[PDB]
Formats: C-alpha cells, sequence, structure tokens
RNA sequence: GGUGAAAUUCUUGGAUUUAUUGAAGACUAACUACUGCGAAAGCAUUUGCCAAGGACGUUUUCAUUAAUCAAGAACGAAAGUUAGGGGAUCGAAGAUGAUCAGAUACCGUCGUAGUCUUAACCAUAAACUAUGCCGACUAGGGAUCGGGUGGUGUUUUUCUUAUGACCCACUCGGCACCUUACGAGAAAUCAAAGUCUUUGGGUUCUGGGGGGAGUAUGGUCGCAAGGCUGAAACUUAAAGGAAUU
C-alpha cells in the first residue's frame, strides 16, 4: 500500500444508479428471480440500451424450489425492459464443477456425446450428454469398462435421440423438456440393449445463433 | 510362430482320424465331383469351393470322399488357373495397397506393409518355380502386376 | 503328477482339452440335419458355417455366421448328424 | 568430467580441426 | 542394480508414455512415474462450516466438495512426504496402507 | 426477503481476491485485496489480510443493500496452481461472519480439457 | 505481478479483477489402469472415407512353401539443417532483476531460433526389459485384455423372449503379476537369467584388463552439424560387479 504507482468528485456512484428485476420465462416456477443494478439513463445513452443482452447465470433449484436440481444452472440473457422489470429468456444449461467432477469416478469409461441442431424455431443449439458405464448388481468383476465398439453405438444413439429432441419444437418447449430429465430418462432407456449404463445426463446445453428478434413471442412467455 | 509380425497364434483346424467317408453320408462321388465342377465353371477358387461342400452339402472333406483333392479334380478337368490362389490373392492385396499409397504418401506404416506382402509375394513365386507350376522366369512389378490382378 | 496313464485319460479330462493339445486330434465341430419350418427337406449344415447356408428348394436362410458356432434362424429345428 | 561434457569438448576442437584443415585446403 | 523390477514406472506392455507435469514444480514426470494423489477437499474448512451453516438462507442444504486429481514429480513427493524411504524388503508391498 | 449478489473470491498462492458484484456479474460493489489492507507485500495472501478485505467488502455491501451473496471460489486455474491459496478460506470465514447472508457456493477455477504449455521447462523450478 | 524475501515490469489516458463475446495457434485434462494396439520409434476429442493387422473360430485350400541372416532395403523420439506457411504458449541464445566473495548458475521478468506445419534432409538417445530371433520341455496360483465353447446360472422385459450386460467352468493368444525353487547365478535376483564340467535343437550379431579413444588416419554417406567404419605408439596394477560391517 506504501508503493506509489508512476501513472504516466461524484463519490458513491450508486446514487448515480438504479435497481430493477430480472423476470424469468413462464417455463421455470419461482418466476422472479433477483435484483440488477444499472446507472441512471442520461439522455442519449439509456438505461435500458446496456441491458438487453445482459447474461445471469443461476442456479436451478432457485427457480424451481427442490434441492435435487442444485447441480443444474441456468444463463438467463436480458431481452426486454419493461420498466422496473426485465424479461428474460433461456441463454444456455449447465453443469455445476462440483456435481459433474464428483461423478467421474475412475474405473468405469465415461461416454460423452456432442451435436449441433436446429430448434422448430431458428435456433442453432449445441447440446452435451455424459453418460458412465455401471457395475451391474451382480458383478465381481472390480471394473466394467465398456468395449469401444458398444461406446461408439451409445454415442451413436444418443446423437440420434439429441436430433429427435430437438428440431422437434420450440426452445421454451425442450426446456420444459429438460427440467424433469425426460430426455435422459429416454436415453436410459434406448441404451439398456448394448450397455448398462448409469448417471445419464444432459450436461450442457450452448446457445449459438437466434432468429430475428420477434416481441410477441417472447412476451408470449410471460404474463 | 508367423511369418511377418511377432504373433505366436495356434489357431488351426484339426482333420479326424479317419480317411474313410462318414457313415451318415450317403450320395456319391461322382456327383460330389460334378458339383466341383460346376463352382469352378461358375468361377470359384478351391478353398471357396471346399467351404461350400462343407456348408450347404455333406461334404467333409474332399479327399475323403472323392479320393483326391480340389485343386488336382480342377487341374484334371483342366480349370486350376493360371496363378496358383493363394498367389494370385497376395498379388491382388498388394495391388490394393499400392493403389492406396499413390493416393496418400506420408502413410509410412501402410508402406511397410506393402513391403512385407511384396516379400512375400517372392517367396511365394520362388517356391512356385522351384515346383514349375508358374514358367520359370515368371516375375512381380507394379503395371505388370496390376494387369495379372485384373 | 509323477505316476499318470498317458495313454486313455479320463473322458472329461479330454474333453476339457483343447482340440489338437488332445492324445490324437479331433474336431469339436459336428454336421447338422436341419429341418426348414415350411416345406419338408432336410439339408445337412456344418455347425461352424461362415455361409448363409438357404434349402437347396427355397431361399429362407437356415444358419448366419458368428464368430464360431453358427447360429440357427428360429423357425428351423435341427437334429445331430 | 561427465562424459557428454568430455564428447561435446572433442566435437568442439573437430570443428576447429576441420576449419584449419580447409583453410590449409 | 535394479532397484525395482517394475523399474519405479509401471509400463511394460506400452512403449512410450505421454509426460504430465508436475503439479508442485513442473517437472515433466511419465504419466505412469507420476505419483497421483486425488485429493477429495470440501470446499468449506472444518472448523469454519458452524458459521457457513448460520449465514447460509435454504436451511439443510448439500455444501459441495472440491475435487482435483495431484500429480507429483517423485523428488518432490519425497520432499513433502506423500511418499516415504521404504526398507528392501517392504518396498514390495503395492497394496496401499488406507 | 432477500437481495443477492456474487461474492467472486479469488485466492492466488500469492494475494488475495474478494469481488461482490450483482447477478448479472456485470456491475460491481466493492472489489478490495489483500495487498490494499496489509502493506507488507508478503502478506498479500495471509488469512488475516483476506479476512480484512472481507470485511472491507461487508461493509461496502450493508451500505449498499446487498443482504446475501452467491459465492464463486477460484484459484489462479489454467496452467498455474490449481489448487486454491491460503486466504480463500478465511475470507469466506469473514463473509459468514458480517450478518451477512449466504447460499450456493461453487468452484469456478479455470480448469482446462488439456492445455497449452506449462511455465518451467522440462526440470521445473530447481529450487 | 512476482517471491524464501525482494526487485525488474504493467498501472487514475485506468491496470489487476468482473461479465459477455471475437480472433489466432496450441494441446487433447478428468476418464487413464501394474489396461490396449504397433516392427520399433510411437499412438487417447467426434464423425466419415481409405487400405492394413494380431488373436480366435474353421471336418476350408496349397503342401515344405520354412528358421536365422554377411550384401542390400524400409522406417526411425528430441534436437538440429535448407526453403515456404504459421508464429497462441513455452522458451538454447540473448537481454535483465536478485542471490552470492564471484554467479553472464540455480530463483525472477522478458525474449529472437526453436516449439506447429508443408516439401526436403538428418539416422542418433539410458532408441532399456540395459535381457537377439525361432523351437521344445520343466511348477503351482489367482487376476486381467482379445476370441471361442458349455452352463433350465443372474438380470434385462415388449408376454417365450432374442440379443446385450453380468455369473460360473473350460479353452487358445496377449500385457503383466504372486509364492515357492526341487533348478540357475558373484550375488542382486531369474519360470527364465532354468533343461551347461551329467558340457552339442537351429541360427545372426558382439566382447577378450584399465587408460590412450570412439581419438588419429583412410574410406564412405551428409548442404552442414554429424554419422557409419576405426587404429597404434605410449601408458598403467588395477578399472569394475554384487553384496558387508
Ligand atoms: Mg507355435
Ligand atoms: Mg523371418
Ligand atoms: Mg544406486
Ligand atoms: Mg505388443
Ligand atoms: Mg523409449
Ligand atoms: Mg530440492
Ligand atoms: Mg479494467
Ligand atoms: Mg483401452
Ligand atoms: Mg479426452
Ligand atoms: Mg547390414
Ligand atoms: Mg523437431
Ligand atoms: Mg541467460
Ligand atoms: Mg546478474
Ligand atoms: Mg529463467
Ligand atoms: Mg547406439
Ligand atoms: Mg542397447
Ligand atoms: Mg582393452
Ligand atoms: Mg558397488
Ligand atoms: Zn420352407
Ligand atoms: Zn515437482
Amino acid at each position: 500500500a506504501v508503493g506509489k504507482n508512476k501513472r504516466l468528485r461524484v463519490v458513491d456512484p450508486f446514487t448515480r444508479k438504479e435497481w430493477y428485476d430480472i423476470k424469468a420465462p413462464s417455463t421455470f416456477e419461482n418466476r422472479n428471480v433477483g435484483k440488477t443494478l444499472v446507472n441512471k439513463s442520461v439522455g442519449l445513452k439509456n438505461a435500458s440500451d446496456s441491458l438487453k443482452g445482459r447474461v445471469v447465470e443461476v442456479c436451478l433449484a432457485d427457480l424451481q424450489g427442490s434441492e435435487d436440481h442444485s447441480f443444474r444452472k441456468v444463463k438467463l440473457r436480458v431481452d426486454e425492459v419493461q420498466g422496473k422489470n426485465l424479461l428474460t429468456n433461456f441463454h444456455g444449461m449447465d453443469f455445476t464443477t462440483d456435481k459433474l467432477r464428483s461423478m467421474v469416478r475412475k474405473w468405469q469409461t465415461l461416454i460423452e456425446a456432442n451435436v449441433t441442431v436446429k430448434t422448430s424455431d431458428d435456433y442453432v443449439l449445441r447440446i452435451f450428454a455424459i453418460a458412465f458405464t455401471r457395475k451391474q448388481a451382480n458383478q465381481v468383476k472390480r471394473t466394467s469398462y465398456a468395449q469401444s465398439s458398444h461406446i461408439r453405438q451409445i454415442r451413436k444413439v444418443i446423437s440420434e435421440i439429441l436430433t429427435r429432441e430437438v428440431q422437434n419444437s420450440t426452445l421454451a418447449q425442450l426446456t420444459s423438456k429438460l427440467i424433469p430429465e425426460v430426455i435422459n430418462k429416454e436415453i436410459e432407456n434406448a441404451t439398456k440393449d448394448i450397455f448398462p449404463l448409469q448417471n445419464v445426463h444432459i450436461r450442457k446445453v450452448k446457445l449459438l445463433k437466434q432468429p430475428k428478434f420477434d416481441l410477441g413471442s417472447l412476451l408470449s412467455l410471460h404474463g | 510362430g508367423r511369418m511377418h509380425s511377432k504373433g505366436k497364434g495356434m489357431s488351426s483346424s484339426a482333420i479326424p482320424y479317419s480317411r474313410n467317408a462318414p457313415a451318415w453320408f450317403k450320395g456319391s462321388s461322382d456327383g460330389v465331383v460334378e458339383q466341383i465342377i460346376k463352382y469352378a465353371r461358375k468361377g470359384l477358387t478351391p478353398s471357396q469351393i471346399g467351404v461350400l461342400l462343407r456348408d450347404a452339402h455333406g461334404v467333409t472333406q474332399a479327399k475323403v470322399i472323392t479320393g483326391n483333392k480340389i485343386l488336382r479334380i480342377l487341374k484334371s478337368n483342366g480349370l486350376a488357373p493360371e496363378i496358383p490362389e493363394d498367389l494370385y490373392f497376395l498379388i491382388k492385396k498388394a495391388v490394393s495397397v499400392r493403389k492406396h499409397l499413390e493416393r496418400n504418401r506420408k502413410d509410412k506404416d501402410a508402406k511397410f506393409r506393402l513391403i512385407l506382402i511384396e516379400s512375400r509375394i517372392h517367396r511365394l513365386a520362388r517356391y512356385y518355380r522351384t515346383v514349375s507350376v508358374l514358367p520359370p522366369n515368371w516375375k512381380y512389378e507394379s503395371a505388370t502386376a496390376s494387369a495379372l490382378v485384373n | 503328477v509323477l505316476v499318470q496313464d498317458l495313454l486313455h485319460p479320463t473322458a472329461a479330462s479330454e474333453a476339457r482339452k483343447h482340440k489338437l493339445k488332445t492324445l490324437v486330434q479331433s474336431p469339436r465341430s459336428h454336421f447338422l440335419d436341419v429341418k426348414c419350418p415350411g416345406c419338408l427337406n432336410i439339408t445337412t449344415v456344418f455347425s461352424h458355417a461362415q455361409t448363409a447356408v438357404t434349402c437347396e428348394s427355397c431361399s429362407t436362410v437356415l444358419c448366419t455366421p458368428t464368430g464360431g458356432k453358427a447360429k440357427l434362424s428360429e423357425g428351423t429345428s435341427f437334429r445331430r448328424k | 568430467m561427465r562424459a557428454k561434457w568430455r564428447k561435446k569438448r572433442t566435437r568442439r576442437l573437430k570443428r576447429k580441426r576441420r576449419k584449419v584443415r580447409a583453410r590449409s585446403k | 542394480p535394479k532397484k525395482r523390477a517394475s523399474n519405479g514406472r509401471n509400463k511394460k506392455g506400452r512403449g512410450h508414455v505421454k509426460p504430465v507435469r508436475c503439479v508442485n514444480c513442473s517437472r515433466s514426470v511419465p504419466k505412469d512415474k507420476a505419483i497421483k494423489r486425488m485429493a477429495i477437499r470440501n470446499i468449506v474448512e472444518a472448523a469454519a462450516i458452524r458459521d457457513l451453516s448460520e449465514a447460509s438462507v435454504y436451511a439443510e442444504y448439500a455444501l459441495p466438495k472440491t475435487y482435483n486429481k495431484l500429480h507429483y514429480c517423485i523428488s518432490c513427493a519425497i520432499h513433502a512426504r506423500i511418499v516415504r524411504v521404504r526398507s528392501r524388503t517392504d518396498r514390495r508391498i503395492r497394496a496401499p496402507p488406507q | 426477503s432477500q437481495v443477492f449478489g456474487v461474492a467472486r473470491i479469488f485466492a492466488s498462492f500469492n494475494d488475495t481476491f474478494v469481488h461482490v458484484t450483482d447477478l448479472s456479474g456485470r456491475e460491481t460493489i466493492a472489489r478490495v485485496t489483500g495487498g490494499m489492507k496489509v502493506k507488507a507485500d508478503r502478506d498479500e495472501s495471509s488469512p488475516y489480510a483476506a479476512m480484512l478485505a472481507a470485511q472491507d467488502v461487508a461493509a461496502k455491501c450493508k451500505e449498499v443493500g446487498i443482504t446475501a451473496v452467491h459465492i464463486k471460489i477460484r484459484a489462479t486455474g489454467g496452467t498455474r496452481s490449481k489448487t486454491p491459496g491460503p486466504g480463500g478460506q478465511a475470507a469466506l470465514r469473514a463473509l459468514a461472519r458480517s450478518g451477512l447472508r449466504i447460499g450456493r457456493i461453487e468452484d469456478v477455477t479455470p480448469v482446462p480439457s488439456d492445455s497449452t504449455r506449462k511455465k518451467g521447462g522440462r526440470r521445473g523450478r530447481r529450487l
């Protein structure tokens, strides 16, 4: 603190600022999230200008109530500023590091699957999958690896499933499908033939490309 | 214990004791011979023919039933090919490798493999010359090899 | 150990031992009389096929090839030769 | 002295020797 | 002489194992001669848990664990007492103590 | 009932950060680092400094109106360290014991899916 | 920032830090093992194409076609050499800040060449299992990977299912490992390093005290660095190996 740099009045900037309201899409339960803080609107350079585009990454348990959804995470992009309220849209789903890493146990093969897909709208989504190989309750063998061919087959199946599930309906619809882990269950059901399998999750949904803006559609996700 | 790899395997067919025709098998040796001839005409190599006999029909081994090996039979009828079967196959394999190499150049493993194949072919050629199945001057190259294959 | 009759061993032991490594080499494979559910014809199919063997009269596919022993086509019924 | 270092020294010497030879030529 | 029949490595059937860097000093070490200690530490220290609990919104909360595999070059390991020098007769024990 | 922010603790092996932001994580409410509070240069990382920083942060938070924080704990990451510094735990403790509310705690250390080359060379830091 | 402590360096024209993004080139974490494959060097993101391959199964076919190899070939880590492209990181040289009696060393900060790639070259490494290859035989024991057999064995369930995954038992081939040696060995140790004074299954290569020396010279191959080949004079009673207190 004694060391000084060469370096070759409006104190307390929070008095120059106002609070807003994070409004999540109608897909979730706890529809209002929390508070966001922005500078007061100066003539040319409004408050609503430097807001639309902001990402609020929040826990999925703090939207649904139940803490069986604690490991999941959701990015929400601010779109329409109501005046005090700001309406968000789904931007990206995530897994927290403390579960993803937890589930990567040694002595079993992890199967990871990618896919890029358009929705029934024009949303380009890259969605990821993790599946692990299970010690089938009977086993004496201290491992339970899958053979490479089997793994490949599983991956293919997963990809197919993902393609089927996206391309068919809106991003909102996809989100709805995702929350009670239906897709995962479906995947599990599919892959019971190829290999036992366990801890099947869609980890990570990444948005890449969105259509125009379409205000009406966005609104139809609120009220 | 293998000829070009470190491999040490012992997987092989084990021919039964009795030279005599199996007790359950009826038919006739002549019939078998006829079948073989037909197969040859159709355009099959001895091994393939043998396999067919084993599978679709009651033939265990041709020498067990007819008294003669398939190749011999083929020769007798005037159907045994210009190049012996195994050698031909080897040549074909070599040609494929060569073709592959022509397309992509940096494949060093492939190149290495090709050399091995060539060596094998040469060995076989030498054997054949000694036995005088091939004309005693027959050589294997590249274009010529391709021609032979096709 | 130490003292054995190497000439005539127990049958079970022989069975356990690999083909070739037995006292005298003999195949473990066998031939089969295959009855197709439709027509009354008997075809002699070798237990370790390789080829997709059909009945000589009608194309039905009696056996599909696998690693070792070939697999029969469900509707078919066999009898060991 | 490490063998590697000795080798290096030898190499160095040889370069000089080579140069000398070239000059002579 | 050979101090170890394993050569201190664990490879044999391989030929070349890709090197991992040391987590302590970055001494590039083969992934088998690597000494891999997988540390599952709790994200909050044992004495500071109660306070955190008291603080926390939503009672009956998970409190996660942090996960990492650590790779020590053998010298570093020796220094930091992850591994110790053993007797000729009891070097042989491959089973972990616990 | 609650106003939420993001605590963002970044504790390297030397010098420690606290950094409260809003839920969006774009607008900031006090940084305050370990080097600010203790001017002894080596003590930038030491728990005491971290604690002090946390205390300072808390006051600021109180002034603003942020009753509650989610904590994001971070080590240097990438090629470097990965193990959290000495003054992260202390900072957390300080945060806890200021009357301020807590919930949702995660590690956000930038772990690579195998990365660029690490600093030090083959034989590394030979001390 | 960095550190054992510092300093070098960047910073109110706002460093660090936070959030979204974008580009560029790297690399392929965790999974990852006394596991896989390849002649070795080596080889982990997905998918497609392109040929190749070991093991196994085989009442298929040829019928001694084989084993090992002076001559000759093919590949051959990393550095290094030309000329392009790329140049994020890391970094021989360099700068440069400390530490020291010195410190153009370790530590710190930068940083050309190099690191990546495309055409050439280079031919070496503790290129190590410091164990040449092929074959036979001798001793138990569990594992494990690849395949194949037999189990009214378990589960799956869409009713029998049929696969798949397990479970048990056997079997070839592999990476290993554990205990004993009745054999070896100077011993450390070794299921080969055993079946050797009770000495002969087939073969290629290499060594003959330590230095001088992988030097001198002559070839030869390299654009060059270098490689392969390789002495003698003279010198010396030891150099060494494994174990011991
Ligand atoms: Mg053999
Ligand atoms: Mg040979
Ligand atoms: Mg020693
Ligand atoms: Mg191998
Ligand atoms: Mg090596
Ligand atoms: Mg030290
Ligand atoms: Mg800034
Ligand atoms: Mg594997
Ligand atoms: Mg990976
Ligand atoms: Mg030679
Ligand atoms: Mg290089
Ligand atoms: Mg220097
Ligand atoms: Mg200096
Ligand atoms: Mg340095
Ligand atoms: Mg050498
Ligand atoms: Mg050697
Ligand atoms: Mg001498
Ligand atoms: Mg000694
Ligand atoms: Zn029929
Ligand atoms: Zn280290």
